[PDB]
This record gives structure tokens, C-alpha cells and sequence, in this order.
């Protein structure tokens, strides 16, 4: 009864970085003087898509990590975290078939027993899995580089675009999903497929380089981005709100206790702790 | 199908008029509330009655989205839910007890209430604000002038409305600060801003949605809630149901259907929003 987590590298809720030479993590230490829990998480190294993918042992560290070292001496079970092969999130996509990508095919392939990442609650997920309770309340924001003039989601330049000013979000992301759902957002749409990264680091980067003018995401990690990278900036308030949860396969008999454990830390002050140590500062 | 389903009055969330010259009309809906005859008796009437809210709109969308009708009804039994000796009462004890297939109102998850009841996904969210007079210098809950109090001369005066999930909440992480308040219970939200308004009371804690909108619904935008709007144990409204019910599944995937489809933002538009 060791489960499987997988998570996916997405700072500030997930940090990976290269084990030492012996293969242990190194030591640190928080503002607090608190030592930093840092777990072996294996996973492929950087490739380009379609390429054959290295699995090396590295180190993981983040506020969803200490969520899951939380979750793990509550209810007493033992784990090995693995980073997704894919590198993503997770959305269906049509092959008649119908198949899921990313973490959440993982966990439906049984290649994982539970999610511990900023995996988003909606409704085509909910559809195959069982999410616990919300461990974080946000929502979805627009990063540009410090001097870009953007009103926010109902911008000219988003709302009509052209080839002059590119915005684009994560693929196989939430959202991903939100974009091609909403009939009334399917001129951004159009424009994001075109454009849209393979991961969060990957679009901040090209935002940064003055490759992407806009990027759609999540605003715990946008703002958290935006308060260490002074050059990059949020652009209004939240267009849309949604939680993270837990994420798990709908016949699993911690369900009911791992949204208890999620409560209780809500209740006494355990993950706002959590959110003042890694997602504010 | 045909549900029998639990509320409380708690404007915007739930609000109760008297029926029309003789049925429901506009945004409203039946609802019954069970009246007693005299305090020697257990004979009683159920009073016709009409039931509208940001809580009734979800209602009438998840009995169409769903397919259900229903019998909707007013709680007399306490109010949203607390455990005594062991036997919860009010709209968790109505579903707990299965009076109630479910529960919708202004009802506040918590660790506690969810061993004996399953909770839909929340559709707003809530936890513990802080109303004081514009300008009031505390912290948050952390406060010294909370935490310690006697330490303060004269001692800050602050209280909640008890017996709900705020009180429960207090009583659990803050021990000396709660035997403190007791002699600061509200009897209602109206009394307590009646008390901070005329400098009775110099902080009110209390549910962070109800104190958000009436915040944002003061004569004169005296009333804030502290830290721009803090929420303290952040969670949210939820509709209580069966453990095990068969509903739960469809419930769940409609209201993050609402919340997807922009559907959930026109209801707080509708009812929530706020001059100040
Ligand atoms: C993380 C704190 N939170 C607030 C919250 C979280 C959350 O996803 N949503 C959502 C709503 S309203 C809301 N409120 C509309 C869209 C999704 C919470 C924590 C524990 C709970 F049992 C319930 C809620
Ligand atoms: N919404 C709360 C009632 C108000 C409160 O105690 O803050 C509950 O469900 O108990």
C-alpha cells in the first residue's frame, strides 16, 4: 500500500531541481529558520516533444509538497513521488476514442494513485475523478512585461487580435479547457492554439524575451512570478476563479480523509501558514 | 424525485416574504415554515410562505439542471448546525436526521459537519472577517488585542453570533479569546451592527460572505471588514446532503457547470454586489 503520486514541476507549489552527486537534496532553510522538507521525485530530464524521455531521480520541494508530507503523517501511508512523463496537466482530447493526457491520464492508467499539484477543479475533470475539497482558492490573470499597456480579458488586442500582438496560454492545461469551452472566448481561442507553450516556465521565459507579449494563467503562480521578476507584471484582476484540489480515482478509499485532513488545515491555520512560507513574500 | 429540502433565512443568501393576497410570485418560491400554536402545546401550522436569494436562484437552477422538484422548508430546530450532547440540530440536523434529502442556504463547511454530512462542491466562498469602524488598527485574529485582552485598558470588546461554524472555529484554536467573547454574544447580524455602529461593540467576527456584503451595503461605508477583506479559515457555502446520496454526483458537476459558464458570476452580480 505505497501510493504513487505524480506531480508536475510548477513553482511556487512545486520546485524541482537536480539531486546532489550522491543523490541526496540539499539543505535548506527558510526566512524562519525552519529546515525546508524536500522529497526524491523521478522524472524525465528537459526533451522536446516527441523524443524519447530519461528518467534521473530529483528533488521536490514546495508548498504541495509539504501539503502531501501533511496528508501522508495524518493518515498513515507511505508514497514515491514521480514527475509527469508528459509534462502535463491534463485534458481529453479526441484520438470515436476519447483519451486523457497529462496527470490526469496518469492517475486514470492507475501510472499514479493520486495528484499533488495546482491541478485545477472543473467540471471534465470531475467527470472521471474525484477532486477533495479545495486546498487553495485563485484564478486566472494576464502577465506582460512591465511597460505593456493590456486593460485585462476585454482588451481590444485580446478580443480582436492579429499576428501584432501573440498571447497564448499552457497546452493540455484548465486553461486550455475554460478557452474552448466558452463560445464567447473562441476569438481568443483560435489565437492562443497557434501560440500556446508546453509549460508555465517555457511562456514566462518567451514573456521575458519579448517572444510572447501576454500570458494566460494562474494567478497564484502569476503573481508569485510577477513579486521575484520585477520586469513582469499582472495585468488587472482575476477574469475567472477557481480552486486546486487533490486529485484521485473515484473508488479510492482515502477520499473521505483526505478532504477531512484538507478541512482541518484550513481551520487551524496550517495552510495559511503554507501560503505565508511559499505562495506570499 | 420529489425532494424534501432545508433552508434559513440569512439575507442575501435566503430572504422570506409573506405570501401574496394567495401564491408565489416573481423570483420567488414556496416555502413552508412550521409555526407553534402556544408554548403549552406541540401543535403547530405550517405557514405558507415565499423563499428568494442568490441560494433560491441555485436552487431553481439545480432543479431544472438535475430534474428534481421539491417541498422547500424553513428550519425551526436551531439554525445551521451545531453538535449538542452529541446530536446535531438545525439544517445539518435535518439531513443528519432525514428530514431533509439536502440543505441550501448560507451553510458553512467544516471538518465537523462533514463527518456526518457529504458537502457539494462549494459555490461561494466564506470563512471568519473581522467588521470594525473605518480605521480600527488590529492585525487580524492574531491580534494581541484579541488574544490577550485583559491587557488593554479598557479591554477591546468584540463578539460573534454563536452556536454557527464562526464561534465553533474560535473555540477550537483561540481558548482564552473565546471565554472572553461570550459576554459580547450577538443574537443576530442586525443586533451586532447596531452595537458596533454606536460604539457598543468595537469588532464584530462573523462569516466573511455575509460581512463582505454588508460591508459593502453600510450607510456611509463606516463598516469594513479588516485586511481589505480578510477571510481567516478560508472555506465555503455548501449544500449538505445525505452521506451517500445519490444526488451528490449531479449536484457537483452542475454547479461547476454554473461556475464554468459564467452563470455563478451573473447570480453575484444579481444579489451580492455592493456601493462600498
Ligand atoms: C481554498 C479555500 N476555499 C474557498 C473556495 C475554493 C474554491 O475553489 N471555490 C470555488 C467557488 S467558491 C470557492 N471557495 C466557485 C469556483 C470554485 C475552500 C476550502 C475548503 C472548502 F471546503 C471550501 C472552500
Ligand atoms: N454560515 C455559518 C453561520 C454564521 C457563522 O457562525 O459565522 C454556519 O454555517 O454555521
Amino acid at each position: 500500500t505505497r501510493l504513487k503520486i505524480v506531480t508536475i514541476h510548477q513553482e511556487p507549489f512545486v520546485y524541482v531541481k537536480p539531486t546532489l552527486s550522491d543523490g541526496t537534496c540539499k539543505e535548506e532553510f527558510t526566512v524562519n529558520g525552519d529546515p525546508v522538507k524536500k522529497v526524491i521525485c523521478t522524472g524525465p530530464n528537459d526533451t522536446s516533444p516527441g523524443s524519447p524521455r530519461h528518467t534521473v531521480p530529483q528533488c521536490c520541494y514546495g508548498f504541495c509538497i509539504d501539503l502531501l508530507i501533511k496528508l501522508a503523517r495524518t493518515m498513515n501511508f507511505t508514497y514515491e513521488v514521480h514527475l509527469v512523463a508528459d509534462g502535463k496537466f491534463g485534458t481529453q482530447e479526441r484520438v470515436n476514442k476519447k483519451e486523457w493526457n497529462g496527470m490526469m491520464g496518469e492517475l486514470l492508467s492507475g501510472q499514479a494513485d493520486m495528484i499533488v499539484a495546482p491541478l485545477t477543479i472543473n467540471n471534465e475533470r470531475a467527470q472521471y475523478i474525484e477532486f477533495s475539497k479545495p486546498f487553495k482558492y485563485q484564478g486566472l490573470t494576464i502577465l506582460v512585461k512591465k511597460g505593456t499597456r493590456i486593460t485585462g480579458i476585454n482588451d481590444p488586442r485580446l478580443r480582436n487580435p492579429s499576428d501584432k500582438f501573440i498571447y497564448a496560454t499552457v497546452k493540455q492545461s484548465s486553461v486550455d479547457i475554460y478557452f474552448r469551452r466558452q463560445v464567447e472566448l473562441s476569438t481568443m481561442y483560435r489565437h492562443m492554439e497557434k501560440h500556446n507553450y508546453e509549460s508555465a516556465a517555457e511562456a514566462i521565459q518567451a514573456v521575458r524575451d519579448n517572444k510572447l507579449h501576454a500570458f494566460i494563467w494562474d494567478s497564484a503562480v502569476l503573481e508569485f512570478e510577477a513579486s521575484q521578476k520585477c520586469d513582469l507584471v499582472t495585468t488587472g484582476e482575476l477574469f475567472f476563479r477557481s480552486g486546486f484540489g487533490i486529485g484521485m480515482r473515484k473508488d479510492s478509499p482515502w477520499k473521505q480523509n483526505v478532504s477531512l485532513s484538507i478541512l482541518k488545515s484550513h481551520e487551524n491555520g496550517f495552510m495559511e501558514d503554507l501560503d505565508k512560507t511559499w505562495v506570499r513574500y | 424525485n420529489h425532494l424534501s429540502i432545508v433552508t434559513l433565512e440569512e439575507a442575501p443568501f435566503v430572504i422570506v416574504e409573506d405570501i401574496d393576497p394567495e401564491t408565489c410570485v416573481r423570483n420567488t418560491v414556496p416555502c413552508r415554515k412550521f409555526v407553534k400554536i402556544n408554548n403549552s402545546t406541540n401543535e403547530g401550522m405550517n405557514v405558507k410562505k415565499c423563499c428568494k436569494g442568490f441560494c433560491i436562484d441555485i436552487l431553481k437552477k439545480l432543479s431544472r439542471t438535475v430534474k428534481f422538484t421539491y417541498d422547500l422548508y424553513l428550519v425551526t430546530n436551531g439554525k445551521h448546525g451545531k453538535k449538542v450532547n452529541n446530536v446535531w440540530n438545525g439544517m445539518i440536523g435535518e439531513v443528519v436526521y432525514q428530514r431533509a434529502v439536502m440543505a441550501v442556504g448560507s451553510l458553512t463547511i467544516n471538518e465537523e459537519r462533514s463527518e456526518v454530512v457529504d458537502f457539494s462542491v462549494p459555490f461561494v466562498e466564506t470563512g471568519i472577517s473581522v467588521m470594525v469602524s473605518r480605521g480600527t488598527q488590529v492585525t487580524g485574529l492574531s491580534d494581541k488585542k484579541f488574544q490577550r485582552p485583559h491587557d488593554y485598558s479598557p479591554p477591546f470588546r468584540f463578539g460573534t453570533v454563536p452556536n454557527g461554524s464562526t464561534e465553533r472555529n474560535i473555540r477550537n484554536n483561540y481558548p482564552y479569546m473565546h471565554q472572553y467573547m461570550t459576554k459580547f454574544n450577538q443574537k443576530g447580524v442586525e443586533d451586532a451592527l447596531v452595537s458596533l455602529k454606536t460604539g457598543k461593540l468595537d469588532a464584530f467576527i462573523y462569516d466573511a460572505a455575509v460581512l463582505n456584503y454588508k460591508a459593502g451595503r453600510d450607510e456611509g461605508c463606516k463598516l469594513v471588514t479588516i485586511g481589505s477583506g480578510y477571510i481567516f479559515a478560508t472555506t465555503g457555502y455548501g449544500i449538505a446532503l445525505q452521506k451517500g446520496s445519490p444526488w451528490k454526483r449531479q449536484i457537483d458537476l452542475a454547479l461547476l457547470q454554473f461556475v464554468g459558464d459564467g452563470e455563478m458570476e451573473e447570480l453575484e452580480t444579481l444579489w451580492l454586489t455592493g456601493i462600498c
